[PDB]
């Protein structure tokens, strides 16, 4: 009954699209046009079917015959599983693109254990506001299901999600290839009594929409309607507008020294009027009295008693980044393209308070010299155009944010604070 | 192919020709890409964004946002923004 969306992360070799693959095939969700097409081949081995099988799907995918999610119910849910992209330049589409994910599996082999990606695929799953974890430590058959190196691998997995504020998580022996502990419980490792993978994404709690929090609305674009009026479009990220609402527009209002706000006259999604718009709908919407000239891509929505929070160029804030790539070292007066939900802006690096430790969380240097590829990492940025943002603890949603430079996808960062000047 | 990435175009107006719209973008999408399928969805107030599937590969090189700027060159485009990007 209840909806929930997950993101499988993990280094591209690890299996976790084989593991994705597994819970589609022992589910038995795998349309019958193709297993009834293998049938005409005959006896193949086990093996030779299940990748056989699951290299139908692609095609069929490819050739638009599900084809950016993998979905499948559950006794207590319905489930959508999105496959991330592991090249780090599609990093900035992960925090700008699309949906909350509710859940990430992340799916770390046995083999090889935590690898240098590792503690990316753990600050990108914070950075992305999501609530829970399922761990699966994949490939026990390379090590022969032992315990000792399951315990390891879950050890070292914990320290990372551990220093990012993830706890009491499961973590799952499996083997994607063979099956065990995906769907099937294991004959190989009685060792182990916890949820198979399957039983973890049952588990999951069920999503509560942020609509205790302020109304944002980061705004995607706007037009002027004949007969209508102005029409802001956007997906509402916190809070709930209802029709006959007041908003206002920032950093549009900052801008130009005056409210850009007015009454919300009516809502529609899929083209159908709502009365009110919940966390997640993306929406046009008719707002009287405000100018089209007057509000544009990146200006955010919000109610004016909680007015969406501006940092100006005389402003700035402070965030946790790591450092997913750069050429040469990131030094103070580094002048980057910062990208947050809607917005784009040149921001420009003001300090570099510390480097972290992504093992522990602790400071392991302050004020360096510079930063560089991999680094963790506490710093002061200032906003060169005035931008949205707010500190993660209060408005995750509108706290995330990518660098981009030279082409390509330098940082992913998370926003501490804001101080005004 | 292994990565599908969902750009989602806006048109200029409710009265944008999305047939024609549909055939100009589609010839704009670089050869190393491929294209899924394309599927309408409506928005607000006659608004229907297009939305294409397109394919590419999970490296250096591929980017779904280059993709969106060939698109955003296209008349009657007012914007196109990449939502999801997942393998297959």
């Amino acid at each position: 009954k209840p909806h929930v969306n997950i993101v499988f992360i993990g280094h591209v070799d690890h299996g976790k699209s084989t593991t994705i693959g597994r819970l589609l095939y022992d589910t038995g969700n795998i349309p019958e046009t193709i297993i009834k097409k293998f049938e005409e081949m005959g006896e193949k081995g086990k093996s030779f079917k299940f990748a056989w099988v699951m290299d139908r799907l692609k095609e069929e995918r490819e050739r638009g015959i599900d084809v950016a999610h993998t979905k499948f119910e559950t006794p207590h849910r319905y489930i959508t599983i999105i496959d991330a992209p592991g090249h780090r330049d599609f990093v900035k589409n992960m925090i700008t693109g699309a949906s909350q994910a509710d859940a990430a599996v992340l799916v770390v082999a046995a083999t090889d254990g935590v690898m240098p990606q590792t503690k990316e695929h753990a600050f990108l799953a914070r950075t992305l506001g999501i609530k829970h974890i399922i761990v699966t430590i994949n490939k026990m058959d390379m090590v022969n299901y032992d315990q000792k190196v399951f315990e390891k691998v879950k050890a070292q997995v914990e320290k990372l999600l551990k220093t990012l504020g993830y706890k009491d998580f499961p973590v799952i022996p499996t083997s994607a290839w063979n099956g065990d502990n995906v769907v099937k419980k294991s004959d190989k490792m009685p060792w182990y009594n916890g949820p198979t993978l399957i039983e973890a994404l049952d588990q999951i709690p069920e999503p509560e929409k942020p609509i205790d929090k302020p109304l944002r609305i980061p705004i995607q674009d706007v037009y002027s309607i004949k007969g209508v009026g102005t029409v802001p479009v956007g997906r509402v990220e916190t809070g709930k507008l209802k029709v006959g609402d007041v908003v206002i527009f920032e950093p549009a209002s900052t801008i130009f020294h005056k409210p850009i706000q007015g009454e919300v006259k009516s809502i529609e999604m899929h083209h159908e009027p709502l009365q009110e718009a919940l966390p997640g709908d993306n929406i046009g919407f008719n707002v009287r009295g405000v100018s089209k000239n007057d509000i544009k891509r990146g200006d955010v929505a919000g109610h004016t008693d909680k007015p969406p929070t501006v940092v100006r160029t005389k402003d700035t804030f402070k965030a946790q980044i790591i450092v997913l790539n750069h050429p040469t070292a990131i030094t103070v007066g580094y002048s980057p393209v910062l990208h947050a939900h809607t917005a784009q802006i040149p921001v420009r690096f003001e300090q570099i308070l510390a480097k972290v430790d992504p093992r522990t969380g602790n400071i392991v240097e302050e004020n360096p010299q510079f930063i560089k590829t991999g680094d963790s990492a506490i710093v002061v940025l200032r906003p060169m155009k005035p931008v949205v943002l707010e500190p993660v603890k209060e408005i995750p949603q509108l706290g995330r944010f990518a660098i981009r430079d030279m082409g390509m996808t330098i940082a992913a960062g998370m926003v501490i604070s804001i101080q005004k000047g | 192919f292994n990565l599908v990435g969902v750009i989602r175009v806006m048109p200029t107006d409710p009265d944008v020709n999305l047939d024609e719209l549909e055939e100009k973008l589609k010839k704009v999408i670089p050869e190393k890409y491929g294209l899924a399928k394309v599927e309408r969805e409506p928005i607000a107030f006659g608004l229907v964004a297009l939305k294409f599937y397109v394919l590419g590969r999970d490296e250096e090189g591929y980017s779904f946002d280059e993709v969106a700027e060939k698109f955003e060159e296209v008349e009657n485009v007012e914007s196109a923004e990449v939502e999801t990007v997942s393998r297959i």
